[PDB]
């Protein structure tokens, strides 16, 4: 590939030295929350992301509580530098978009997940659009009221649909049936 | 980390260590934490690489480390080179009397015509030990799951801890590292094994190629090979233009 | 990379790289890229080829089980009417008897 | 094997040995296992690779070996070279006394202007033997085999 190859790897090796440095030194100053599911019957897969903090009733200052069972359970890795989570998912989802061929669902699906990932306020119209045909689709899962209410209104929208070739075939079933029962009761016209 | 390592420190002193490899093959750059409270990250610290300018002299690792990251070292030694108001600077910040003047080796040379240089040298020491310490075992009151704590992070907050709904199962005893930082000055030691947050020594270097030929490390980078020739074609045209 | 050769070995517009294509998706990893996950989570149980695991997944399956017994050819209905008619003719022969 | 040699020193350790095969042609490493609590892999041990950093004078093997990689070997002799605080750590990692001074065979040479050298050297025997012990035949309770 390029000249600079050995000296890349080189730099790779210390930036996995520097995240395993900036994991320890997370894990021993930061709150990182554990992710725990309830698994209720009514709700299914909440991420209550819960967090568990203790102050000293003694002193203003607080202190940390996080486990030793699921403090190293993340390996660190080398990629592309970004700036925020945002940036990653997009950057994601255009290489998923580049991987998938066109006139697929899945393109589909891929290019209104990007589309309801812009920032600015201009692109408005389309973030608002993507995430209504995301939710009526029933893809994603509603969270603020007027999300149900789209969703809701989907639902009702879905039965009015109707196919003219099975109505068309209902009636003539209905025409042989009307043929069947006008033979029995011929039958009973001949019992007297 | 994307949050800490996003504003332009981290990519200064990543380019700062980049360059230094390409010349001369070393570098290195460091992880410092610090309080802030207007835009906390998480809990009111924040996490910040930090520039080493000079990493061939300033940074000076283990001589019985093996690794090109220096995993295996227990010893850092960074000679910060600062003038009188920097110096001032950082005895305020710390605990220390600006009114003696520390010292220490001396990295740098005067072998150029230059008009001042700051004389003023002091040094800190990282070191990392293993201990096995002790660990208490706890039942999270919200869910029925046990969870452990070290005894020496929660030491004043056991009774807290009682008082809520934690009680305690077990005790164990976990083995974990642990990394003290001292502030020398070849005289005497003006803070001693202040207990660093990390668990592993925070400068990061970056090297040449690599090499341990005989006993001894060796690094090389561009410019070894290139400056006989070099020197040879400048001689030359200066005998021309003469 | 196993998934991603035999999709590299599989020619387009084939159910096998459909299949390949959702198990490719299920294997991703951040938060971002769930909602894709989610869904050929859901595609491959509701295609019968996994097996469902959490009761949601069951759910997931019945409901597709459902949905199946549903659908009804056109042509099916209407050559169902024609038997019926020639049935309700061949009756009126046996009537005329 | 992927939990245990996704570090980096299983890779610093490959990189080594392949410069020093590209430039003379020999190279090693060696497995050591050790006790970790924190993050154990299955059981309380861990594997991990390690580096020689002078496989040509370090590392002896059998004088009757025949294959390239030295399966059929019975001998391997590890020349360390390493420091005084060095050997205080390796004195204390074991339960040798750090107050007498090991010496060995002295695999380097004076030959440049080198100011200090480490001059503590020992060494380490790995042997195989086969012996034919014995075995129990049990029978397990919750399969019948």
């Amino acid at each position: 590939d390029l000249e600079t190859y050995v000296f890349q790897d080189n730099l790779a090796t210390a930036m996995r030295r520097d995240g395993e440095i900036y994991q320890s030194i997370v894990n021993d100053i930061y709150d990182v929350p554990r992710n725990v599911t309830i698994t209720l019957e009514d709700g299914s897969e909440k991420d209550v992301q819960l967090m568990a903090e203790v102050v000293d009733l003694a002193t203003g200052e607080k202190q940390v509580l996080n486990d030793i069972r699921g403090r190293y359970e993340c390996y660190t890795d080398v990629g592309p530098s970004f700036q925020s989570m945002k940036q990653q998912n997009r950057a994601e989802i255009l290489e998923l978009l580049g991987k998938t061929p066109q006139g697929t669902p899945e393109y589909q699906l891929l290019l209104l997940q990007y589309f309801t990932l812009l920032d600015g306020k201009g692109v408005e119209m389309m973030r608002d659009y993507a995430n209504k045909q995301l939710i009526q689709m029933g893809v994603k899962k509603p969270e603020t009221p007027e999300e149900q209410q789209w969703l809701v209104e989907a639902q009702q929208a879905k039965q009015g649909q109707q196919d003219p070739a099975m109505v068309q075939a209902q009636g003539v079933l209905l025409q042989g049936q009307a043929e069947l029962a006008k033979a029995q009761n011929q039958t009973l016209s001949l019992q007297i | 980390y994307r949050t800490d390592m996003r504003h332009n420190t981290a990519k200064i002193a990543v380019n700062i260590a980049v360059r230094e490899q390409i010349e001369a093959g070393v570098g290195a750059w460091r992880l410092v934490t610090d309080y802030e409270d207007q835009s906390p990250t998480s809990n009111n610290q924040v996490i910040r690489r930090e520039p080493i300018h000079s990493a061939c002299s300033h940074v000076i690792w283990d001589s019985n480390s093996k690794l090109m990251d220096k995993s295996d070292a227990r010893h850092c030694t960074v000679i910060h080179s600062m003038s009188q108001n920097g110096w001032e600077d950082f005895a305020e910040k710390y605990d220390l009397d600006a009114d003696d003047i520390p010292s220490f080796q001396n990295p740098n040379d005067w072998v150029f015509p230059w008009l001042t240089q700051d004389t003023i040298q002091i040094a800190e020491f990282y070191e990392v030990v293993e201990k096995k310490e002790t660990a208490f075992i706890y039942q999270d009151p919200v869910t029925g799951e046990p969870v452990s704590y070290f005894k020496r992070d929660i030491k004043d907050v056991i009774d807290d801890l009682a008082d809520s709904g934690f009680i305690k199962i077990a005790e164990r005893q976990i083995k974990r590292r642990r990394v003290y930082k001292s502030i020398i000055t070849c005289t005497a030691v003006l803070k001693d094994k202040q207990l660093i947050a990390g668990e592993h020594i925070p400068i990061v270097p970056v090297f040449g190629e690599w090499g341990f030929v005989e006993d001894k490390e060796v690094y090389e980078g561009v410019v070894r090979l290139t400056k006989d020739g070099q020197r040879l074609r400048n001689m030359i045209m200066s005998f021309n233009a003469d």
